[PDB]
RNA sequence: AAUUUAUUAAUGCAAACAGUACCUAACAAACCCACAGGUCCUAAACUACCAAACCUGCAUUAAAAAUUUCGGUUGGGGCGACCUCGGAGCAGAACCCAACCUCCGAGCAGUACAUGCUAAGACUUCACCAGUCAAAGCGAACUACUAUACUCAAUUGAUCCAAU
RNA sequence: CCGAGCCUGGUGAUAGCUGGUUGUCCAAGAUAGAAUCUUAGUUCAACUUUAAAUUUGCCCACAGAACCCUCUAAAUCCCCUU
RNA sequence: UAGGGAAUAGUUUAAAAAACAGCUGACUUUCAAUCAGCAGAUGGAGGUUCAAUUCCUCCUUCCCUAACCA
């Protein structure tokens, strides 16, 4: 019996893996193009208020906060 | 007691030798102290009555320091042996068929004795006309005095009352003890009211 | 000896086999799920971090 | 009389240790002699006499190697005396 | 599990109770645990009460139910009441209920379903500057900005999502509340909870089925099989003792 | 200094040993009732205190002691400094080579997630331990990212035991 | 002979430390290192001795063994023949 | 490390409020105090629900308690 539900177990999990793998590589894709957004997006947007205030915790916070309101914003409306 | 057991194995002595004890023999670890375990009952079986339990030859289950420091001492109790049952069971039967007479419970030795110095104030309402009859007198037994009275027993002076005075209950307990309470017939207070009037003005 | 910048986890294959290994992540990171050959079922399946070994 | 590990640890000291029973003083009363008696005993002497059913069984039932009690071995020679006569 | 709470809880199931009277006649109530149970007899009896005790046919069963409100889980559950009519509501007639709704359609859908107060800011400045007394407050989501002046005067009582109370559907609690009875809550939070259940002159198998449905209306605030929500009750008239009804059968 | 509280004293619990007490904040708005008070709009539920010492067991805190040790290198010892690993000179050309000799470093980081499995033949820090490189094969990868024992010089810790 | 008496016993205490270790004759026989609370010692190598097995050992001809950098050193390694 | 608990405005609390600080001012020689205003928050992520500080989940930080042996 543990064998048999072993097995089984196995069989289950990995029916469900060629799925699982799609899901996976998509995600990782995302990601790559969540990292460039930021990338692009963080940078102008802290370099320029540090060039202008003392050529950064305060301004960073500010835009790292401002942004997610924005998302929040459109996710209200949802 | 004291239940110890040793750190180190003792080798086998075999069949007809006595073990060899090594020095290292002799450390121990306690086990247990039975002083510290659940104190379990003594079953003794009555002699005499007692307020606890009073029934002669009822099977009681006391603490042991009761049983040992108080009922064993003076004779209240014996051991439940099966020698002490067997004489205790066949007095039973004579009782329930025999000529030995029938005796109280535990319980009704108690009522007995709570009945016999115990004053009844049945309170009844001045608006509604009212006539006292066993039922109604039963009641206030729970309500005054506490006792759950069955109506048959009640037995009442048999003159109507139906105005406020002093009469008589004779109470019977089990069919054998015939008490007479004293009667006090008041006029009915609720109560809330008669404890705010009288218990915390005085 | 030095701040704790990377952090030992072990990694859970997800087909049930119960096979596990041990990979090196950075602790502010999010859980890794990586694609790591099983030996029980013989092919590349997706194993997701369970417990943190070890700091690092 | 033993000895014992601090702390239940065999890695440290080993110490001496005494194991000493709790001690009462309690009257008894034998019905082969009639008499009553002060003796000292443990609550275990108590829970054997109740399992008995009184001191004079535990007294004639109880072999010597368990008694444990030159006074318990004079009683249960008075007791099988006053039987035997 | 606070102690206090957790241990009375475990002291209150340890009280004994007994079937059937004693074999002895006569016996004080004190040596033997409590007896009278079915919820049948029970109505029959407090019937018998009523004749012994001269007093009006009809009184209100105030039934006590120490309800296990508490112990879901480590955390403990909070007192809510769920508004639901019996069966067969008893004679007593109450229609108090206060709406807020201002400058909505709501304002006739609350009067449509029996409201005795409706109003929006005139009715919200009218409990602030003056005093009234509704037994139960409703108000829509627009009008909780206004409401919150209320707020301090109405010392918690007024309208909270928690007891169901604000929503763009009113007659959760107004259209009920007519022919329902509130389950109140004890201010001790002891978990005896004191509901009227019915007429003295009630039928007892109207009072029966009062009573059922109130096993399944006091459940509603945990119907979880996880914790156990009913532990003793008490089935009392208003000039009577409460009775230890065996509720065991009834709960599920 | 590490280890310990058996011992002594104090404290707490248990053990052992008596019983003592069982709990009161209305109010009629209406109606009744000569009063005194009642009907309605609750008159429920609920036990709480609690035995002084001595002795014994188990804990906690102190006192007073007990047992044991107090590394090495070193132009004598102490003081100072040093103690493992790698690169360079001394040691010029196979290997090896010292000084409290001369210099510079290491106690990681980063990328992979087949840094999977297995197996000829070899190297080796002068022993051992440990360490190192690997054809073929299995399974992958692959359609030419100097690709299949990652980059990096050192970047490190045996046995018992513990956790799982 | 009190930094804690004396006697007997455990006791032939232990001592990597010092000293001592008994007839004759012949033979082979000197010295890379590593680790170690280890450098007044040990254990493994190395050297040394005895017995056995079977086969090369030593000496060495060419050819051959790096750039970077300054003494472009005396030499070494490898190696048939002999 | 182990579980338990916790995370609110710059700060400290409450069931989305108050207090202080910042205060922009007024008034005090000065400054405090005082008065009136103004800004200010639900650790992070994901999900349920029309709506989540108030349901749940993972992660970060901190506390608690117990470890931290070999
Ligand atoms: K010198
Ligand atoms: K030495
Ligand atoms: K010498
Ligand atoms: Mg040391
Ligand atoms: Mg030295
Ligand atoms: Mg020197
Ligand atoms: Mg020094
Ligand atoms: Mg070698
Ligand atoms: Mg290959
Ligand atoms: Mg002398
Ligand atoms: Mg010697
Ligand atoms: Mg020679
Ligand atoms: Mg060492
Ligand atoms: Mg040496
Ligand atoms: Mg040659």
């Amino acid at each position: 019996q543990k064998r048999r539900e072993r097995e089984q177990h196995i069989a289950e999990c990995m029916a469900k893996m060629p799925q699982m793998i799609v899901n996976w590589q998509q995600q990782q894709r995302e990601n790559w193009e969540k990292a460039q957004a930021d990338k692009e997006r963080r940078a102008r947007l802290q370099a320029e208020a540090q060039e202008l205030l003392g050529y950064v915790d305060p301004r960073s916070a500010r835009f790292q906060e401002l942004l997610q309101d924005l998302e929040k914003k459109e996710r209200k409306r949802l | 007691t004291v239940i110890v057991e040793r750190w180190w194995k003792v080798p086998l002595a075999g069949e007809g030798r006595k073990p060899r004890l090594h020095r290292r023999h002799r450390v121990y670890k306690l086990v247990e102290d039975t002083k510290h375990r659940p104190k379990e009952n003594l079953e003794l079986i009555l002699t005499q009555s007692v307020e606890n339990v009073g029934v002669r030859g009822d099977l009681v289950s006391v603490k042991k320091s009761l049983g040992r420091n108080r009922l064993l001492p003076q004779g209240l109790a014996v051991y439940a042996s099966p020698e002490n049952k067997k004489l205790f069971e066949e007095e039973k039967l004579l009782r329930q068929e025999g000529k030995l007479e029938k005796i109280q419970t535990k319980a009704g030795e108690a009522t007995v004795k709570f009945l016999k110095s115990c004053r009844l104030e049945v309170g009844m309402k001045n608006n509604v006309k009212w006539e006292l009859n066993p039922e109604i007198v039963a009641r206030h037994f729970f309500k005054n005095l506490g006792v759950v009275v069955a109506p048959h027993t009640l037995k009442l002076p048999e003159e109507p009352i139906t105005r406020w005075g002093e009469y008589w209950c004779e109470v019977t307990v089990n069919g054998l003890d015939t008490v007479r309470v004293p009667m006090s017939v008041v006029n009915f207070e609720k109560p809330k009211t008669k404890r705010y009037k009288y218990w915390l003005a005085q | 000896k030095s701040k704790s910048k990377n952090i030992l986890v072990r990694m859970v294959s997800e087909a049930g086999t119960g096979f596990c290994f041990n990979t090196k992540r950075n602790r502010l990171r999010e859980k890794l799920t990586l694609l790591h050959y099983d030996p029980v079922v013989k092919q590349r399946v997706l194993f997701v971090e369970k417990k943190k070994i070890r700091s690092l | 009389l033993g000895q014992i590990y601090a702390n239940n640890d065999k890695l440290s000291k080993r110490l001496k240790k005494v194991w000493k029973p709790q001690l009462f003083e309690r009257e008894f009363y034998s019905e082969i002699l009639d008499k009553k008696f002060t003796v000292t005993v443990t609550m275990r002497t108590l829970d054997l006499i109740d399992e008995a059913y009184g001191l004079d069984f535990y007294i004639l039932k109880t072999p010597k190697e368990d008694l444990c009690s030159k006074f318990g071995m004079d009683l249960k020679r008075g007791m099988l005396l006053r039987l035997a006569r | 599990t606070p102690d206090e709470k957790k241990d009375e809880i475990e002291k209150i199931k340890a009280y004994p109770y007994m079937e059937g009277e004693p074999e002895d006649d006569v016996y004080l109530k004190r040596l033997y645990p409590r007896q009278i149970y079915e919820v049948e007899k029970a109505v029959h009896l407090l019937k018998k009460f009523q004749i012994l005790d001269f007093t009006s046919p009809k009184q209100s069963v105030y039934l006590d139910l120490t309800l296990d409100m508490a112990l879901g889980k480590k955390k403990n559950v909070e007192p809510f009441t769920s508004v639901l009519s019996l069966p067969y509501p008893f004679a007593s007639e109450i229609n108090k209920v206060a709406v807020f709704t201002e400058n909505a359609s709501e304002v006739k859908i609350a009067e449509e379903n029996g409201a005795a107060f409706a109003g929006g800011t005139s009715l919200i400045q009218k409990i602030w500057d003056d005093e009234i007394v509704a037994d139960f407050y409703v108000a829509v989501p627009e009008i909780m900005p206004e409401l919150n002046r209320l707020r301090k005067k109405l010392n918690k009582k007024y309208p909270k999502l928690s007891r169901n109370s604000i929503g763009r559907d009113i007659p959760k609690m107004l259209e009920l509340f007519k022919n329902g009875h509130e389950i109140k809550v004890d201010e001790e939070r002891e978990n005896f909870l004191q509901t009227k259940i019915a007429t003295l002159d009630m039928s007892s198998d109207q009072i029966a089925a009062n009573l059922q449905a109130v096993i399944n209306e006091v459940c509603r605030h945990r119907p979880l099989n996880l914790g156990p929500f009913v532990v003793r009750a008490f089935l009392r008239s208003s000039t009577s003792e409460g009775l230890l009804l065996k509720i065991d059968p009834l709960l599920p």
